[PDB]
C-alpha cells in the first residue's frame, strides 16, 4: 500500500476565532538513549598470528600497524567510560529521600530504588534490565561504573528532583515540598499556579497512571529497548565478523596457522603466512575503523544524553519537543544496560472549547489589551483568560494595559472594562 | 611500560603493556600406535611401469614410513613437492597416500605438474590444480631403454583406457629423449582417523599441565583434560567458530580430550608518574589469581597494590568499580571508588530553603575548535 | 592540567604524524626500507617486486593516518560547532539551558582565545547561605485563596512573607504581590493570614 | 551559491561514485585492468596470481 502521512485536519481558522483547552492531560513519554558500548581490547598479535615466533617475526616487518589499533581500541575504551561519567554524574554528592514520602500525592515508589534487591534499582530500571540482552586474543573490559554505581547516580539525580527541584543543578539542593515544585513548574509552562493547586489530585492520579503505563509499554513491547539492544546487537555481530576472519584463507594453503608450520618449510612457510598476515591486519584495520565510526555515533548520543540530563532533570525545558511532548514539566533518569532512559512528564493540553475572540476591547476610546493571555467570549459576554487553560475572567484595569484609542487597530471590539478602585470608593 | 610507550618518563596512569600466558612445560606426540613399514620398496624399485594412458595407483595404508630415505637419494631427477616440504614428511601424517606409477619422455615431466599445460596432461593424466604431495621421477635408461616402442599416450585423476594410440620410443643411445619412471605421491589430508605416518614416535599423554602437543600432525599448545564432549563414534577432532581444533580423540586410548589454550590474558601496569615514585603494580586482566599485597577484582587479579577499606574519588580507574592511587611511608593503595558525599535532603511537605545570599563563579571551559592543518604529498611519501 | 583538551589535539595530531614517519622505516617483506638500497642493489625487473610491498605497506599506512585524520575531524567539526553554539547563545546572549553555560544560573560569558581552541569564561550566580523556613502554597483571608504572583510564602516562625524564589527578600503579603482563585476549601495545605489591602 | 550545501552533497557524493567507477580501468599491478582481457589470453592457472 502507499503508506498514510497520518489523518487529515482541516484547522478550524478564521481571524476572529480561538480553540482554549478547558483541561489537560500530564503524559509520560519515555525517551531511551545509547550511553556507552561494550568496551572491547584486542592483542593484535594473537589475534593476527597467536602463539607463533615464526609468524610474530612477520609482523614485525608491518611496524606500528599492530600497536596504532591497540591504540586506537585503547581510546574507543577510556572514552566509553568518560560517556558514562559525563552523562550520569552530573551531581557532586549522593543525594537520598526522606523516610517518609509525603510528596503531595505523586506516588515514585516504581522510580526510587528498591531495597528488596543485591543491586538497589528502582521497580522500572529492573524491567529495563531484563529487556536488554575469547581465546583469539580478543578480550572484553568492565565498566569503571558498575550498574550498582549507575543506579546510585540515577537515585542520587532523582532524589534530588523530588525533594529540590531544579535548585541542586545551581547550588546544593534546596528542599521544597513537591506541591510547590509543581507550582513552580506549571508557571514555567505559562499554566497559573492555581491551576495545579485546585486540580492537585487529579494532577496526582494522572501522573500515577502514566507511570501505570510505563510499566506496561516495558514489560509487554520489547521493541521499546529497540536502540539499546541494537547497539548490543552491532558490537557482537562485528566481534563476530572478526572472529569468522581468522577461517578465512585470503589466497593461503589453509587458514590455520599451525597447519602451515607443521607442513611447510620457512622458504614455503614465509610465502603463505604473509597472505594470512596481509588479510587478518585489513581485517583488524576494518573492525577498527568500524568500532571508531560506531563510537563516534555512540558519543554523539552520550553528549546528547548528557544535555537531557542537564536540561530536563536538572532543569525545566523551553525547548519544544526536546524533553518529551506537551510542554515540558520534568524527567525522571532511569538506567539501562549500555543506556539511559528518561521518564519525560509534560502538560498536554487536551479538551477546548471554540470562542469568539478580539485582539483589544474599547473602553471609553482607550484601547485595552491583555496583561497576560488573550480575550474571549462564550458569545454574549468578553473575558480574559490564559493562553494554555480556559479560566475566564472579568475585563478590569488589573488585567489589562491602555494604549492609544480604537482608531488604530483592525478588529477591535466594544466592550465595559470594570475598574475596581470605584465601587471600593462609592459604597 | 617504558618500551610499550618508547619513553624513558611515565605520566601517572594505567599501561596495558604485555599479554601474560602460561608457558608449554614439555611436547607431547601422538600417532596411531601401529607398526608396519609402508610398500614405498614395492613402488620405487618394480619390475615394470605402466604406459601414460593407463597408469596404476598404488593405495598405502595402515602403516609407517621414512621420506628422508627417499630425500637423500642419488636416484632421482625431481623431487619437487606442493602443499608439503619433502624435509616436513616425518613430523606429519596422513589417512590414505596414494602412488601413481608411469614411464614418460623426459622432455615432458614439467606436464606432471598442478594445473601444467601439455597432451599428456589434458588428455591422460591431469595433476589437480589444488594437488598436494610430490612429483618424484628417475631416468630409466638402464631398464625401459631395451629400442622399447610400447609405451602409450593419446577430469584431474581420470585413467584412459585415425587412432588414439602414440607411442615413445627408447634407445639406451638417446637426455630428454630418454623414459624416465615417474612416480606421484597424493596424500590424503582429511579430518578423519590417521594411517599412513612418519616414523616418529609417540610420547605418553599429559592433562591438566600445560603442554607444546601433536596430535596426528595438529601441532598446537594447550592445556589437555577430559571432556564431558559426547563425540559420536566417527568423529576425530572438534572446532571453534575460528577454525582451531578444540577437542581431539587420542589416537591410542580413544578418549575426547578437551583443548584448552593455557591460561593467559592482558597486562595492565598501574604506576603513579615516574616524576614520583619507580613503584608499580599490575592487573592481570579476565583471570582468577590461581594461575598467576594481592587482591581478586572482578576486572582481574592486582598485584602490588594494598586494598584499603575507605573509598576516595577515582584516582587511576582500573574498572568494575575499582581505582587505584599512591599514598601513605608511601605505595600504591587499590579502593572501590566514591561517588561523592552522601546527604538526606532534609524535605518535608511544609519546609522551604530559600538562599539568604549568592556567589558569583567564573567557570572556565576549554573547547578544541581547529586541529593542525596538516597535508601530505602522497607521491613524495611513498616513492622519495 | 586545565588546559587538557588543547594540549590533547595537539599531541594526537604529532603522535599521528610521527608514527606516519616512522611508517617509512618498516621492511613490509621488502629486503630493505630505504627505497633507494632495492633500487641500486637490485635490477629493474626484480626490483619491481620488492617496490610494490613498499608501495602496498606504505599506501595502506597513508590511508590508515587519513581514515583516522577523517575521524579526528569530525570529532573537532563536533566540537567546533559546540564552540560556535556556545559563542551565540552563552556569549551573544544570556542562556536559560541549565549547565550549559557552566553550573549555577548563568549571567553572561566572555570568551578567549587559545592555541587551536576557545576559552569561555562563563559568569553564574550560584546561591549560597540558606535559611530554612515553613512555608504554605496559598493564603485564606476573607475565605478567599491568595497565591502570590512572584515567588513563594515563607514564614520565620511567628509571621507571613512573600519572597522571591532565588534570593530571601521578606515582603508583607498584600493585593499587591498575590491574587485571588476560588475559596479556601479546594486546596490543600492551604494556611490562614491577613492579606493587607493597600 | 546560496543552494551550496544541498548542491555540495549531491557533488561529493557523485564524485565519490565516479571514483569508485574510474577504479575498475586501474591495473593494481595486473597485465591488465580488463579481467576479461586476463581470462581469454592467460590459461586458468597462469590467469589467477
Ligand atoms: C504507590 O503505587 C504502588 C504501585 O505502583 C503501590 O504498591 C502496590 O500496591 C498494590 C495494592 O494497591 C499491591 O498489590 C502491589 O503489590 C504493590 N506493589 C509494590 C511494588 O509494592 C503503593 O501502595 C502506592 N502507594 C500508596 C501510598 O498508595
Ligand atoms: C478533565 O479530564 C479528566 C480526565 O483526564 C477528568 O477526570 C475524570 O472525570 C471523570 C468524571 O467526569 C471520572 O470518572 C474519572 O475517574 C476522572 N479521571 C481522573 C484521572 O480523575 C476531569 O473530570 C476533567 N475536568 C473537567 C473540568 O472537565
Ligand atoms: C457567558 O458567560 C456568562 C457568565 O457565566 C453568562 O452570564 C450569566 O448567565 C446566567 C444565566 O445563564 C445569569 O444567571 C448570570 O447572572 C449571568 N451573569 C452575568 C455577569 O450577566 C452567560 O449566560 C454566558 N453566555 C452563554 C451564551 O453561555
Ligand atoms: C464602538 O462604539 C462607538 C460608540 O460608543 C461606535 O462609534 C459610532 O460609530 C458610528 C458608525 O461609524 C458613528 O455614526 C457614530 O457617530 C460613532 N459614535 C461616536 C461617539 O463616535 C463605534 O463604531 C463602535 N465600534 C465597534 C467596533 O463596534
Ligand atoms: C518574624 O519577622 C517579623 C518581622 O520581621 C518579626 O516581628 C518584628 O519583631 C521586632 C522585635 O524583634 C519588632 O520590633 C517589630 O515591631 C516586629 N514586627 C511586627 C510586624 O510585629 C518577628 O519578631 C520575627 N519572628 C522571629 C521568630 O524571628
Ligand atoms: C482558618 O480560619 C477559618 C475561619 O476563618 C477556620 O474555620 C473554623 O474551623 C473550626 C474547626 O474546623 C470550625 O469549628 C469553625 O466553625 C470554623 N469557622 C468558620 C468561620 O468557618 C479554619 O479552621 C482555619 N484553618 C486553619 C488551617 O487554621
Ligand atoms: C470549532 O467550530 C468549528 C465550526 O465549523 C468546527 O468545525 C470545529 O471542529 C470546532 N473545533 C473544536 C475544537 O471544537
Ligand atoms: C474578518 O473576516 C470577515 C470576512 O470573513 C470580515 O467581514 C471582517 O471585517 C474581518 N475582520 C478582521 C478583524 O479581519
Ligand atoms: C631399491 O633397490 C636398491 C638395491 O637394488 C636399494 O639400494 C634401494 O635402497 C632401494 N630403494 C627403495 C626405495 O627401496
Ligand atoms: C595402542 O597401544 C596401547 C599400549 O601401548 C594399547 O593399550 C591400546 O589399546 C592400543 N590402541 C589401539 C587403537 O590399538
Ligand atoms: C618532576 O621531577 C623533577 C625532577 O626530575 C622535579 O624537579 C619536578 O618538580 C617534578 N614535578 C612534579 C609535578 O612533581
Ligand atoms: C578462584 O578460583 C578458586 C578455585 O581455584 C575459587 O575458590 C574462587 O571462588 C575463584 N574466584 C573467582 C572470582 O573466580
Ligand atoms: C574491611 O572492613 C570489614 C568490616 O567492615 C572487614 O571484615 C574487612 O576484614 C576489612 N578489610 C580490610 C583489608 O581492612
Ligand atoms: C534545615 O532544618 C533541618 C531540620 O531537621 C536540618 O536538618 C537542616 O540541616 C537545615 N538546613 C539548613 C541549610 O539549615
Ligand atoms: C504535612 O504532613 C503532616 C504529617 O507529617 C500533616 O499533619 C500535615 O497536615 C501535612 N500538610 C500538608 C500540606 O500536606
Amino acid at each position: 500500500y502507499t503508506m498514510s502521512l497520518g489523518a487529515e485536519n482541516s484547522v478550524a481558522y478564521s481571524n476572529n476565532s480561538i480553540a482554549i483547552p478547558t483541561n489537560f492531560t500530564i503524559s509520560v513519554t519515555t525517551e531511551i538513549l545509547p550511553v556507552s558500548m561494550t568496551k572491547t581490547s584486542v592483542d593484535c598479535t594473537m589475534y593476527i598470528c597467536g602463539d607463533s615466533t615464526e609468524c610474530s617475526n612477520l609482523l614485525l616487518q608491518y611496524g606500528s600497524f599492530c600497536t596504532q589499533l591497540n591504540r586506537a581500541l585503547t581510546g574507543i575504551a577510556v572514552e566509553q567510560d568518560k560517556n558514562t561519567q559525563e552523562v550520569f554524574a552530573q551531581v557532586k554528592q549522593i543525594y537520598k529521600t526522606p523516610p517518609i514520602k509525603d510528596f503531595g500525592g505523586f506516588n515514585f515508589s516504581q522510580i526510587l530504588p528498591d531495597p528488596s534487591k543485591p543491586s538497589k534499582r528502582s521497580f522500572i530500571e529492573d524491567l529495563l534490565f531484563n529487556k536488554v540482552t575469547k581465546f583469539n586474543g580478543l578480550t572484553v573490559l568492565p565498566p569503571l561504573l558498575t550498574d550498582e554505581m549507575i543506579a546510585q547516580y540515577t537515585s542520587a539525580l532523582l532524589a534530588g528532583t523530588i525533594t529540590s527541584g531544579w535548585t541542586f543543578g545551581a547550588g546544593a539542593a534546596l528542599q521544597i515540598p513537591f506541591a510547590m515544585q509543581m507550582a513552580y513548574r506549571f508557571n514555567g509552562i505559562g499554566v497559573t499556579q492555581n491551576v495545579l493547586y485546585e486540580n492537585q489530585k487529579l494532577i496526582a492520579n494522572q501522573f500515577n497512571s502514566a507511570i501505570g503505563k510505563i510499566q506496561d509499554s516495558l514489560s509487554s513491547t520489547a521493541s521499546a529497548l529497540g536502540k539499546l539492544q541494537d547497539v548490543v546487537n552491532q558490537n557482537a555481530q562485528a566481534l563476530n565478523t572478526l572472529v569468522k576472519q581468522l577461517s578465512s584463507n585470503f589466497g593461503a594453503i589453509s587458514s590455520v596457522l599451525n597447519d602451515i608450520l607443521s607442513r611447510l618449510d620457512k622458504v614455503e612457510a614465509e610465502v603463505q603466512i604473509d597472505r594470512l598476515i596481509t588479510g587478518r591486519l585489513q581485517s583488524l584495520q576494518t573492525y577498527v575503523t568500524q568500532q571508531l565510526i560506531r563510537a563516534a555515533e555512540i558519543r554523539a548520543s552520550a553528549n546528547l544524553a548528557a544535555t537531557k540530563m542537564s536540561e530536563c532533570v536538572l532543569g525545566q525545558s523551553k525547548r519544544v519537543d526536546f524533553c518529551g511532548k506537551g510542554y515540558h514539566l520534568m524527567s525522571f533518569p532511569q538506567s539501562a544496560p549500555h543506556g539511559v532512559v528518561f521518564l519525560h512528564v509534560t502538560y498536554v493540553p487536551a479538551q477546548e472549547k471554540n470562542f469568539t475572540t478580539a485582539p483589544a476591547i474599547c473602553h471609553d476610546g482607550k484601547a485595552h489589551f491583555p496583561r497576560e493571555g488573550v480575550f474571549v467570549s462564550n458569545g454574549t459576554h468578553w473575558f480574559v483568560t490564559q493562553r494554555n487553560f480556559y479560566e475566564p475572567q472579568i475585563i478590569t484595569t488589573d488585567n489589562t494595559f491602555v494604549s492609544g484609542n480604537c482608531d488604530v487597530v483592525i478588529g477591535i471590539v466594544n466592550n465595559t472594562v470594570y475598574d475596581p478602585l470605584q465601587p471600593e470608593l462609592d459604597s | 611500560t617504558k618500551c610499550t610507550l618508547k619513553s624513558f618518563t611515565v605520566e601517572k596512569g594505567i599501561y596495558q603493556t604485555s599479554n601474560f600466558r602460561v608457558q608449554p612445560t614439555e611436547s607431547i606426540v601422538r600417532f596411531p600406535n601401529i607398526t608396519n613399514l609402508c610398500p614405498f620398496g614395492e613402488v620405487f624399485n618394480a619390475t615394470r611401469f605402466a604406459s601414460v594412458y593407463a597408469w596404476n595407483r598404488k593405495r598405502i595404508s595402515n602403516c609407517v614410513a621414512d621420506y628422508s630415505v627417499l630425500y637423500n637419494s642419488a636416484s632421482f631427477s625431481t623431487f619437487k613437492c606442493y602443499g608439503v616440504s619433502p624435509t616436513k614428511l616425518n613430523d606429519l601424517c596422513f589417512t590414505n597416500v596414494y602412488a601413481d606409477s608411469f614411464v614418460i619422455r623426459g622432455d615432458e615431466v614439467r606436464q606432471i605438474a598442478p594445473g601444467q599445460t601439455g597432451k599428456i596432461a589434458d588428455y591422460n593424466y591431469k595433476l589437480p590444480d589444488d594437488f598436494t604431495g610430490c612429483v618424484i621421477a628417475w631416468n630409466s635408461n638402464n631398464l625401459d631403454s631395451k629400442g622399447n616402442y610400447n609405451y602409450l599416450y593419446r577430469k584431474p585423476f581420470e585413467r584412459d583406457i585415425y587412432f588414439p594410440l602414440q607411442s615413445y620410443g627408447f634407445q639406451p643411445t638417446n637426455v630428454g629423449y630418454q623414459p624416465y619412471r615417474v612416480v606421484v605421491l597424493s596424500f590424503e589430508l582429511l579430518h578423519a582417523p590417521a594411517t599412513v605416518c612418519g616414523p616418529k614416535k609417540s610420547t605418553n599423554l599429559v592433562k591438566n599441565k600445560c603442554v607444546n602437543f601433536n596430535f596426528n600432525g595438529l601441532t598446537g599448545t594447550g592445556v589437555l583434560t577430559e571432556s564431558n564432549k559426547k563425540f559420536l563414534p566417527f568423529q576425530q577432532f572438534g572446532r571453534d567458530i575460528a577454525d582451531t581444533t578444540d577437542a581431539v580423540r587420542d589416537p591410542q586410548t580413544l578418549e575426547i580430550l578437551d583443548i584448552t589454550p593455557c591460561s593467559f590474558g592482558g597486562v595492565s601496569v598501574i604506576t603513579p608518574g615516574t616524576n614520583t615514585s619507580n613503584q608499580v603494580a599490575v592487573l592481570y586482566q579476565g583471570v582468577n589469581c590461581t594461575e598467576v599485597n594481592v587482591f581478586q577484582t572482578r576486572a582481574g587479579c592486582l598485584i602490588g597494590a594494598e586494598h584499603v577499606n575507605n573509598s576516595y574519588e577515582c584516582d587511576i580507574p582500573i574498572g568494575a568499580g575499582i581505582c587505584a592511587s599512591y599514598q601513605t611511608s608511601q605505595s600504591i593503595i587499590a579502593y572501590t571508588m566514591s561517588l561523592g558525599a552522601e546527604n538526606s535532603v532534609a524535605y518535608s511537605n511544609n519546609s522551604i530553603a530559600i538562599p539568604t545570599n549568592f556567589t558569583i563563579s567564573v567557570t572556565t571551559e576549554i573547547l578544541p575548535v581547529s586541529m593542525t592543518k596538516t597535508s601530505v604529498d602522497c607521491t613524495m611519501y611513498i616513492c622519495g
